[PDB]
RNA sequence: UGACGGAGCCAGCGAGUCUAACCUUGGCCGAGAGGUCUUGGUAAUCUUGUGAAACUCCGUCGUGCUGGGGAUAUUCAACGAGGAAUUCCUAGUAAGCGCAAGUCAUCAGCUUGCGUUGAUUACGUCCCUGCCCUUUGUACACAC
RNA sequence: CAUUGGUGAGCAGCGAAGGAUUUGGUGGAUUACUAGCUAAUAGCAAUCUAUUUCAAAGAAUUCAAACUUGGGGGAAUGCCUUGUUGA
RNA sequence: GUCGACGUACUUCAUAGGAUCAUUUCUAUAGGAAUCGUCACUCUUUGACUCUUCAAAAGAGCCACUGAAUCCAACUUGGUUGAU
């Protein structure tokens, strides 16, 4: 792991770069929901649910 | 949704990170205000990048700097870099480039390292 | 640049807006009465605004001061700033065209022979002409070199507007009547027209000054042709030999 | 070895030295297909200049200089997805 | 390698150790030292021009190094290159000293001012950088990429707006007063600025054509097509004869040679700027050939601080009163060509040393060039040569501490003695040499 | 030249992998070359494959310094920075002083905040080809590594019976000239890379009267370095002590520069291992 | 440039189921091994991440050195920035400051990292001390 | 406590018989404007035909023509060139 | 410390029976099986075509006229005797 981030290149783009997120830190954001689902919920949804 | 803008700001190990964006005026580091910023003899280095130009660009803009590393002097000279490069971008995008290059020649007239670091050293003489 | 507009009202403002981000940058309040004429130079380093109270301000453009402000005689109606040789003609209420360069900040030229109000003007590119039409039906260029007029034209209808090309090609006029624009092209442009006024050294009528043969008896004096009839003469044998085919050709 | 002057020397290897594959192997672009799509809509550039066509060779000491212009948005999206964008120059 | 304009011969040729090619080179003023830089060695090589050997080899860029040149006065070296940064290098005399500037993004065409001050770099961002040598800090930048011409090409795919092809100078050149810039790139634009006040005087469109490529910024969408543009469609098997119906172009060729081998239009881009040393031009390598722009004084009625009583009518009439000094003054504030002409021939030659001391000083670089670009083809030898004898004895020392201001007026003056009547001068010196010889020898049998 | 340089090491070491992966083509192409020379009947497995000898037609024409050296080894003088560890002792920096007077082309580098990634970045874009750092216990030199770098080797030592210049008299200045050198038993092919390693810091060709020598003499691997200078007499060669002596033993050679510490070891002292002290190169 | 006493604050290294005292006082259980509890003394760069110190601010003092047996409920060792000489040193450098690690050699009577703060003076010269090079210009013009 | 995250509920402000977003089609520009057709010194354009035919001119031993082939090896039968036998 | 002889030890090398395919019929064998001018239906495989996802990127650009779709506001209708 090391040597890969050795060797890096940073001028690697991959289309899930734009979906795929970074905290503050730098690290890697994983959502620990789904991913198939979504984390926030619209309004009618709240309101059936509720 | 909201007009944007990130910059960065460093000394040696100090780095400062500013987001500009369209607002009412306040300027904050670290969330407290930047009358706040230790160790309090250079307050005025953190202060030029708004007394150089005037607080007339500031008065609708609302810029946040978080700061990390570094020692007190560092994130002093990383703060005024990060607001005053950040002051550039911000009229780059999204005001006209005349007050653009206005700001960069007043900037690089009080120093240029308001906007350009010193950064690989040394020399193998 | 392309970057600043300037507005000037009748209440005597003139305000500098970018054309950019459209926003107020300055505002100058020299003059009192209405501002009929501002113009910079092409270096956004002098600007010159002219108001019907008659004074010409001259202001610095980068730093905000005035350089200047000169009171003419009457009020004035139209400016034209001629931005490459930094002339500036101002048509005013005593039926002159008064021409003033804004370096200096002097009157050098004033034009006078109009009957009527000047409806416009406008400068050649070169700068050498200032061609105006007024009320009295009347069409006329002055050679501002020699500070006369050259040409008169008496057209049925008022010119209300005159324009030169950027290029020397074309004069554009437009009248009261007639729904279009009317197109001259200027003759000078491809013969020499005389700098001689007209009214109701021919060489240097013509602009021209043909070299004299020799200036003194006793100056030396090379010869009215090329230069290098000289080196041909004394090496024509090896220019010749360079010049030949390399093999002899089939005949 | 003098037998790859016979053997090695191949079509498919003059065609690994074109840009899109250069791309691909330098991992600039998922797939050859998407460096074409890049090189073509003018991302790419070789040293300062603007790099247009997809059959450009690229040598081995000029593929150090394989990157994508400066203002591109595929340069902006991956710096702002390491939140490394400076709005400073440009990206 | 170097070349003898006397003798037409190669009499020097430098190469590496490494194998590199070439991409920028610069001399000494006292020619005693070449330099040269590649763009695949991060090195600046080091030659002398007496001996022949590599005298070093400079290090420290980490890019490859786009442009080298001297300063003309106190010989510095200045470098620039592709990692974003100017450097200075202080290589005679003990020093060894290397000042290196960082800029915003990476260079090519560096330019230095004729004093030395001061140098002028030109990044890929879009602009014209210039800063104080001795004191390594900016004077002052111009931002130049949005008064540049790109167009668009036909085979691309994005408009000239979005286009980063050509929105930078690969080239620009200092006037010799140090006061303007022209620049010149990959686009058909280019520009001339004055450096006080970073603005740009006038730009020039270098190319009309439409058989060249990056002309046109808008396409017309007639010959866009539902598969292609109909300009790229190869017509050339519709061709009378073989020798163009071939096509011997192989494919991913971009400025190799030999035109017929790249398939492509020839794009229109400017190559090297450069101005007159002696008379108000400019040369540019475009693709059409060297684009030559120069003034011309015949025409633009330009006048310097006339009133109202200065006129041709009132020059001549000093000039038939004889107030020399005056009439020549009006026509230096008129500044007609004509006018200069008619009083310049009309001054005799008992009183050309009291109007030439009489001169005031700002009219004196006025009279210096144009005595220089009338004198180059005059038939008044005698007559011009006393003039520049009058006008260097009796001022010739305003001229020598003001060496920037004439020192164009003055490189054309030296363009008269040498070119013309040095020429004159060794003919007549033959004629007597061998008259001497003719009748002074023994001729007998 | 980030990307240069890491992409040229890495087609280097690709390189090397394909060298070592097909070596046995070498081995056979010279046996069927030598079966052409003495007309020798050829092997089963040599002899049923078709296409070596069809590439052996174009490979008839195929046929000491190594890998790193090999490029520049008299074409191009070295250049040597000395620096010590961090904050170091004034002993060391004596020490340091007179390691820049033993080899031609060095300088001195004064340590103090210089991390040393950046350190080896600015040296290998400044163009320096020979990096020695040295380390000590009190006064009393202990180490020195030498980095050569264009991702070169280094190797590192320890210095063991250390007696210095500026310790024993004031015996006068050095001399400074381009030295001879001397290698006594030097004999296995980690005895031939240290030469390499050590003697590819000198100038290459030295005056044949050049009155100054130093000596790297092998101990049962205790590098003893000795320097003198001499004047041949009459009857024999006149030898004088000048500059530092001492004994440096390789523990560590590996193969990247001195940042890391992820390079491939080509060697390193296999101390508790069950017969370690039975060879010698071990 | 101090001494007390509070307060604000700013790093970068470092993650092996691995990291870590000693000597006693006694009670109870047990066949014994021992277990568990209890207890005082000594030693200590603590323990894996949070955190540094120099620094900054706020109250208070007020600048002429050290000893044991004697004597009540004074006087007998060193030392207040270190002589002659000597060594090293040119920019993130000298120096100040702390924090971690402990990598087959070396080191813990310490060694190596890591950041924080950060200058003065040279950047010329061969005059002194030395060391080196050349003494046909060769290499092709021009010039010397 | 931050969202410089999504979805909503609403104010202030802007605010002339409404506002916003998206999209299909057509027309005009995208180079500098001398008119359509044909068998063209003129006809036609409502039509070329029942004059559209004759005459003249007009034919290189160039009776030569792949400047057009991915590399190595070969070419039974072809094909090319040269000679040859028989007519 | 070098190469020969002897001795020792080690590595490698066999290639036979039968079938099928290979000649625009016929691979040499009679022990084998195939010669038909289309009508329809079902199932299956493939490729375009349009739209789209991972998942973006770039728009042959401007202006006018005309049609459409959606979201608001406004109006109308149904609606707490019950809309969604």
């Amino acid at each position: 792991l090391r040597e890969k981030a050795k060797e890096r290149n940073p001028d690697e783009y991959y289309h899930a770069m734009h979906s795929r997120k970074t905290d503050a830190k730098g690290l890697l954001i994983s959502s620990r929901h789904g991913d198939e689902e979504d984390e926030s919920l619209s309004m009618d949804q709240v309101k059936l649910l509720k | 949704a909201v007009p944007s803008v990130q910059t960065f700001g460093k000394k040696k190990s100090a780095t400062a990170v500013a987001h500009v964006k369209a607002g009412k005026g306040l300027i904050k580091v670290n969330g407290s205000p930047i009358t706040l910023v230790e160790p309090e003899i250079l307050r005025f280095k953190v202060y030029e990048p708004l007394l150089l130009v005037g607080l007339d660009k500031f008065s609708n803009i609302d810029i946040r700097v978080r700061v990390t590393g570094g020692g007190h002097v560092s994130q002093v000279y990383a703060i005024r870099q990060a607001i005053a490069k950040g002051l550039v971008a911000y009229h780059q995008k999204y005001v006209d480039e005349q007050s653009k290059n206005e700001l960069k020649k007043a900037f690089t007239s009080y120093d240029r390292t308001l906007l350009i670091a010193d950064s690989r050293r040394p020399e193998p003489k | 640049c392309g970057n600043f507009g300037f507005i000037g009202s009748s209440n005597g403002s003139i305000t500098i807006y970018n054309m950019q981000s459209g926003i107020l940058r300055k505002k100058y309040k020299l003059h009192k009465r209405a501002v009929t004429g501002i113009s910079l130079d092409g270096m956004n380093r002098k600007m010159v605004s002219c108001g019907l109270d008659g004074i010409v301000g001259f202001y610095d453009f980068n730093k905000s001061t005035l350089l200047g402000k000169l009171k003419l005689d009457a009020p004035i109606t139209a400016m034209v700033y001629h931005r490459s040789s930094d002339l500036f003609a101002l048509a005013l209420d005593d039926l002159s065209i008064v021409v003033i360069d804004a370096v200096t900040q002097r009157v050098v030229r004033q034009l006078w022979g109009h009957s009527n109000r000047i409806t416009a003007f406008d400068f050649s590119p070169e700068g050498r002409w200032i061609v105006s039409a007024s009320l009295d039906s009347t069409i006329r260029t002055w050679d501002l070199p020699t500070g006369g007029c050259i040409d008169g034209i008496i057209v049925d209808n008022v010119a209300t507007n005159v324009k030169f090309s950027p290029n020397g090609d074309l004069l554009a006029t437009t009248h009261v009547t007639g729904n279009g624009i009317c197109i001259w092209t200027n003759r000078a442009q491809f013969k020499t027209v005389s700098t001689r006024t007209i009214d109701e050294l021919n060489d240097i009528d013509f602009n021209t000054y043909t070299s004299l043969e020799q200036i003194d008896k006793e100056l030396l004096t090379l010869s009215i042709g090329p230069r290098s009839k000289m080196n041909t003469l004394l090496h024509l044998d090896v220019i010749r030999k360079r010049s030949k085919p390399k093999e002899a050709p089939k005949k | 070895k003098i037998s790859d002057l016979e053997n090695k020397v191949t079509v498919s290897a003059i065609c690994r030295r074109r840009l899109p594959v250069i791309m691909h192997r330098l991992k600039m672009a998922e797939t050859i297909q998407d460096a074409v799509k890049f090189i073509e809509q003018g991302h790419v550039r070789v040293g300062p200049n603007l790099i247009n066509d997809p059959a450009y060779l690229v040598t081995r000491n000029m593929e150090d200089y394989v990157t994508w212009v400066d203002n591109s948005k595929i340069k902006k999206t991956l710096l702002r997805y390491r939140n490394q964008i400076d709005d400073f120059d440009f990206s | 390698r170097a070349w003898d304009l006397i003798r037409y011969r190669n009499f020097r040729t430098f190469t590496g150790t490494e194998r590199i090619q070439f991409n920028c080179l610069a001399v000494d003023p006292s020619g005693e030292v070449v330099c040269a830089g590649s763009l695949d060695n991060f090195d600046i090589h080091v030659w002398s021009v007496q001996t022949g050997q590599l005298l070093d080899a400079l290090s420290g860029h980490e890019g490859p190094v786009s442009c080298l040149s001297f300063s003309q006065e106190n010989s510095v070296l200045a470098s620039a290159s592709w990692d974003k940064t100017i450097r200075i290098w202080s290589i005679f005399g003990r020093s060894q000293q290397v000042e290196p500037i960082e800029v915003y993004s990476d260079v090519l065409a560096l330019s230095m001012r004729p004093d030395g001050k001061e140098v002028a770099v030109s990044t890929l961002k879009g602009q014209i950088s210039i800063f104080n040598i001795e004191d390594a800090k900016q004077v002052g930048n111009i931002d130049c990429r949005k008064d540049i011409i790109s167009g668009r090409f036909n085979q691309d795919r994005f408009t000239a707006k979005n286009s980063e092809r050509s929105k930078f100078f690969t080239t620009i050149h200092y006037s010799f007063d140090g006061m303007a810039i022209v620049a010149g790139g990959n686009n058909n634009s280019i520009c001339l600025y004055d450096v006080p006040n970073e603005v740009l005087l006038k730009r020039f469109i270098v190319s009309r054509n439409m058989a060249l490529n990056g002309t046109l910024e808008f396409l017309n969408s007639k010959k866009m097509t539902e598969a292609g543009s109909l300009d790229l469609i190869d017509d050339a098997g519709e061709n009378s004869d073989l020798e163009d119906r071939i096509d011997n172009s192989l494919p991913g060729s971009q400025r190799g040679g030999d035109l017929s081998t790249r398939k492509m239009r020839p794009e229109v881009r400017v190559t090297s700027v450069q101005f007159s040393p002696t008379a108000n031009a400019f040369a540019a390598a475009s693709t059409e050939g060297l684009l030559i722009y120069s003034t011309n004084d015949t025409i633009l009625f330009d006048p310097f601080d006339l009133d109202v009583d200065v006129t041709p009518h009132s020059t001549v009439e000093a000039l038939r009163e004889k107030q020399f000094l005056n009439a020549l003054v009006m026509a230096f504030r008129l500044n007609e060509e004509y006018l200069i002409n008619k009083v310049y021939e009309a001054i005799p030659i008992k009183e050309i040393p009291l109007v030439a001391s009489n001169i005031p000083a700002i009219y004196l670089p006025r009279i210096l060039k144009f005595i220089g670009d009338f004198a180059i083809e005059s038939q008044h030898i005698e007559f011009n040569l006393i003039w520049i004898k009058a006008l260097l004895s009796a001022s010739g020392g305003y001229i020598n501490e003001h060496k920037y201001l004439f020192s164009t007026a003055m490189r054309s003056i030296q363009r008269f003695i040498v070119r013309v009547a040095k020429e004159v001068v060794n003919t007549t010196t033959d004629n007597k040499y061998t008259y001497r010889f003719l009748v002074s020898t023994d001729g007998s049998m | 030249m980030l990307r240069r340089q890491a992409r040229e090491r890495r087609e280097y070491l690709y390189r090397k992998a394909q060298e070592l992966q097909d070596s046995q083509l070498q081995q056979k192409r010279q046996i069927i070359k030598q079966a052409l020379a003495q007309g020798k009947p050829l092997p089963k497995e040599l002899a049923e494959d078709e296409s070596l000898q069809k590439d052996f037609r174009y490979d008839q024409s195929l046929k000491q310094v190594d890998d790193e050296y090999a490029a520049t080894s008299g074409i191009m003088d070295p250049r040597i920075i000395v620096t010590t560890s961090r904050d170091p002792s004034t002993r060391l920096s004596q020490f340091a002083k007179e390691i820049k007077l033993l080899f031609p082309n060095a300088v001195r580098l004064n340590r103090g905040n210089y991390v040393m990634p950046n350190l080896v970045d600015a040296c290998k874009k400044s163009g320096t080809t020979d990096l020695v750092v040295l380390h000590e216990h009190r006064g009393v030199p202990t180490s020195l590594t030498i980095s050569h770098f264009p991702h070169g080797p280094t190797a590192q030592f320890s210095l063991h019976n250390v007696v210095m210049r500026h310790d024993i008299i004031n015996a006068g200045n050095q001399s400074e000239v381009n030295p001879h050198l001397i290698f006594d038993n030097f004999t296995t092919a980690l005895g031939k890379r240290v030469v390499c390693i050590l003697k590819h810091l000198f100038n290459a060709g030295p005056k044949k009267d050049s009155e100054r020598v130093i000596t790297f003499a092998n101990r049962g691997d205790f590098i003893s370095v000795r320097q003198h200078v001499y004047v041949r007499t009459r009857e024999g060669v006149e030898i004088a002590e000048v500059g530092p002596r001492f004994e440096m033993r390789l523990f560590e050679l590996r193969l990247g520069t001195l940042e890391n510490k992820d390079a491939d070891v080509e060697w390193q002292l296999r101390r508790f291992i069950r017969t370690a002290n039975k060879k010698d190169y071990l």
